[PDB]
RNA sequence: AUUUUGGGCAACAGCAGGUCUGUGAUGCUCCUCAAUGUUCUGGGCGACACGCGCACUACAAUGUCAGUGAGAACAAGAGUCCGAGCGGCACUUCACAAUGUCGCUCCCGCUUGAUCAAAAGAGCGGGGAAACCACGGAAUCACGUAGACCCACUUGGGACCGAGUAUUGCAAUUAUUGGUCGCGCAACGAGGAAUGUCUCGUAGGCGCAGCUCAUCAAACUGUGCCGAUUACGUCCCUGCC
């Protein structure tokens, strides 16, 4: 941080590779990972570190309006996906 | 007849005194042409007072609360005005505000 | 004779001040101060403004005209009383200030020293604790 | 703000309970609840 | 019979009726405004630029229901809470210029009417149109059942 | 989110118009930058120029920059209003200003010394080092512990 | 279904506590006007190396932002009193001023409809007496749904503050308060040795009444909305009979 303090007695957490960006690998990867899991969640995209569960989830929605993954709840937000058939 | 909705409204420092009031007048007024649709009573209003007690300087800065609820009884009559005024000849005690109004 | 103060209070120099009413002169100022006058009427100064004015007269090449005591704390500095000297009450003192022009348009409250200075200071006379007995 | 109350029981700014048009000292109030009709609620 | 404004989700519907005022170019912003503070409570303010329509949608939502809803009511439906600072966590302020705009505009839109020259209550037409809209949106969902029953 | 694969729009971190602009940002606070004090996003000025989340600060287009630079310094030319205008009555123009950059620094020095210079408790209280209220003033200054400390001996 | 519920009440001694800061309860004991009376004025108690005590808030996705939600507790408010405002009258008065009277509106408290504004803010006409009738058929806080942030001080955060407008007040000038827009990356990433309270629609959070109140509380005293471990023992600890 720029902050001098801002950190406690015991707590420790390491960095992720998820970002705002646009990337050949990311996009292409996303296309190949969004099928891949049997259940596909925004969170698993985040977990495969390329793009976080947030915009990666949008990646899922905008792959799932392309059907690539199946949007489950009959609404939004806490929808989820499974790989498409 | 040409009735008067008479509202005799009775608000009182306790419920106690006024009911006595209410009843007796109505009994008196009634008998007979005084015709009343039963007494409705509007919300008992409450007055709260908490005080800083003690002049502890030192010792507990603890504080004590007295209350006065004020009780409202209303009866409406579709009745004669002069008769009302005939029965209205009660000097009545305090703690019981009694208002009489002639709307419709 | 006498010198100069190169100064601009809202786009105005002392001459541009001078061709205003203290009203319009305040228009330049923010809402309370402009309000303050609005809320007012005349000056609270009738004698004071003369004690100022007279002393404003008295000026000589060197030296000064005397100081007008008051307990005041809200005067807007206007050239009309400029070069006068003011005793500002605070209980302890009718603190004295000449109002030259590089003071003008400001409020008296901006020059009234209302306080004693604690700020973990030190004794000047023979003090020791607090004045709590 | 503390100088315009002047307790109608007591001329006081201090010690006076400020409540509903009253102007009595806290003690004076403690003394008066009965004739008025205030009885403990809590 | 069916589903009127009493029966329908603005989550699809205001989002569409907003568009009924948009899409059609009926009223939009007033001359005095188009910037929009949230209201006296916040800078960050309408990410949705359609706020005034949305507003209108919502003032309209009010007006059929609480027929005769005055200026002061609109301030209240406006709502919110404020974290001031190292200070209290207490409820927020509704900006009236625009409130008043919304009032001016839906009556000009003839969906609002100034009931008894005051508190607004709906135009007849408004609510038939609303119910109509309700049905159109309602049927084709990105959820579960019945575009295929 | 898009399926854009781009590196030249993944952009960063550029200091423009005597400001700093970071990558990323919903877009706003990159634009918020330079302080000393309000420099001059207005939020609104920039938001009014046609800038948004659809580019973030991270998209970082030059075109945009030019448009901002243009809108900011005559804000109410863009009708971007004057009723807010961080400075509104100078006192040497006696006016309005969307104040920018180091000229705000300049403005800070001049005005603060005079503002401070004609003195009064109130004046000194903001000035020497205090919060300009809190009744019980010593308690404030918490862990900055040393407001400045003063003795004339 | 248990000394059922929360209280209220509550023995007897006891504690130079505290109680000169109520007291038009006061000993003894001081000044009494070239008084420390009283008014008036003006100041102060609110002054920042620091040591604390409470509180409050942040540090944050468990969140922040933009918006959207058909969520009510509990409970306020219109004093009297024949130059306030207004008005009429009276007389003075070449004209003013004047004075005086009378009357209203009463030195007119809450306040609604709503226009014109960035905006807060300015307003004819209305309405309501503590009024369950106007400010109360709306409108209570964190809910729940759509949108920015692909979790990094992001700016979390706003201490910090700058012009700028509105309001309080005789007076703020020891910024009365608001407002506005900019504006911040202060500290602050949840806090050591220590440590505080707590066992039922409740902890607890979360918010709102109500008054202090010219003007101003994180206080005060309530109201709500939301919403739970094991403890139920043990008597250790630590303490009372």
């Amino acid at each position: 941080k720029k902050a001098a303090k801002k950190w406690s007695k015991g707590r420790t957490r390491e960095a992720l590779q998820n970002a705002v960006m646009f990337d050949k690998e990311t996009m292409d990867k996303l296309m190949k990972e969004v099928p891949k899991y049997k259940v596909i969640t925004p969170s698993i995209i985040s977990d495969r570190l390329k793009i976080s569960v947030a915009l990666a989830g949008k990646g899922l929605q905008h792959l799932c309006r392309q059907g690539l993954i199946r949007l489950v709840s009959c609404s939004s937000k806490f929808r989820v996906y499974t790989r498409a058939a | 007849q040409e009735t008067q909705r008479v509202l005799v409204k009775m608000t009182s420092r306790n419920a106690k005194a006024v009911e006595n009031v209410m009843t007796e007048l109505l009994l008196h007024a009634r008998n007979e042409k005084v015709v009343l649709r039963g007494p409705v009573r509007l919300p008992t209003r409450t007055l709260k007072v908490t005080t800083r007690k003690t002049p502890c300087g030192n010792g507990t800065n603890t504080w004590d609360t007295y209350e006065l609820k004020i009780y409202k009884r209303l009866v409406e009559l579709r009745a004669p005005t002069e008769l009302v005024k005939k029965i209205t000849s009660f000097p009545i005690d305090a703690g019981v505000d009694v208002a009489i109004t002639i709307p419709h | 004779e006498r010198t100069f103060h190169k100064f601009t209070y809202r786009g105005h120099e002392i001459d541009p001040l001078l061709a205003l009413t203290e009203e319009e002169f305040k228009a330049l100022v923010h809402a309370r101060a402009r309000r303050r006058m609005n809320r007012h009427a005349d000056r609270r100064a009738p004698v004071l403004l003369k004690r100022l004015r007279e002393a404003k007269k008295n000026v000589k090449a060197g030296e000064k005209p005397k100081a007008v005591k008051t307990h005041l704390r809200d005067v807007v500095i206007t050239p009309e009383m400029v070069g006068s000297v003011v005793g500002i009450y605070n209980g302890r003192q009718f603190n004295a200030v000449e109002i030259k022009g590089e003071m003008i348009g400001h409020y008296l409250g901006e020059f009234s020293l209302t306080y004693k200075p604690v700020a973990h200071g030190r004794p000047g006379f023979g003090a020791t604790h607090s004045s709590r007995f | 703000g503390k100088g315009s109350r002047h307790c109608v029981i007591c001329s006081n700014q201090k010690a006076v309970i400020r409540k509903y048009e009253l102007n009595v000292c806290r003690q004076c109030f403690r003394e008066n609840a009965a004739n008025i009709g205030f009885s403990k609620l809590r | 019979k069916g589903a009127t404004l009493r029966d329908v989700h603005p989550w699809r519907w205001v989002k569409i009726c907003s568009q009924h005022f948009k899409q059609e170019g009926k009223m939009m912003v007033p001359n005095c405004a188009e910037i929009v503070k949230t209201s006296h409570g916040r800078e960050r303010a309408p990410q949705n630029p359609d706020w005034y329509y949305i507003r209108c949608a919502a003032v309209l939502r009010a007006v059929y229901l609480r027929p005769g809803v005055g200026y002061g009511g609109l301030s209240k439906r406006f709502s919110s809470k404020k974290n001031r600072g190292s200070r209290p966590e207490i409820t927020t302020r509704a900006s009236k210029g625009l409130l008043h705009w919304c009032c001016k505009s839906l009556t000009k839109l003839e969906l609002l009417e100034k009931c008894k020259g005051a508190g607004h209550r709906v135009t007849k037409l408004g609510r038939k149109v609303a119910d109509t809209i309700a049905f159109k949106i309602a049927l084709r969902k990105m959820g579960a059942e019945t575009k295929a029953k | 989110m898009s399926l854009t694969l781009q590196s030249e729009s993944f952009q960063h971190i550029v200091r423009l118009l005597n400001t700093n602009v970071e990558g990323k940002r919903k877009v706003p606070f990159a634009l918020r930058m330079v302080k000393g004090i309000g420099i001059r996003f207005a939020y609104m000025v920039c938001k009014k120029a046609g800038v948004d989340v659809e580019r973030r600060a991270g998209t970082l287009s030059p075109e945009e920059l030019e448009k901002i630079s243009e809108v900011i310094a005559d804000p109410a030319k863009f009708k971007i209003p004057e009723w807010f205008l961080n400075r509104q009555r100078d006192p040497k123009t006696g006016k309005t200003e969307h104040l920018t950059s180091s000229m705000v620094d300049t403005r800070l020095r001049e005005d603060l010394e005079r503002l401070r210079k004609i003195r009064a408790h109130r004046g000194v209280r903001h000035a020497y080092g205090l919060r300009v209220r809190g009744q019980h003033t010593c308690t404030s200054g918490r862990r900055g512990k040393t407001v400045g400390v003063s003795r004339t001996k």
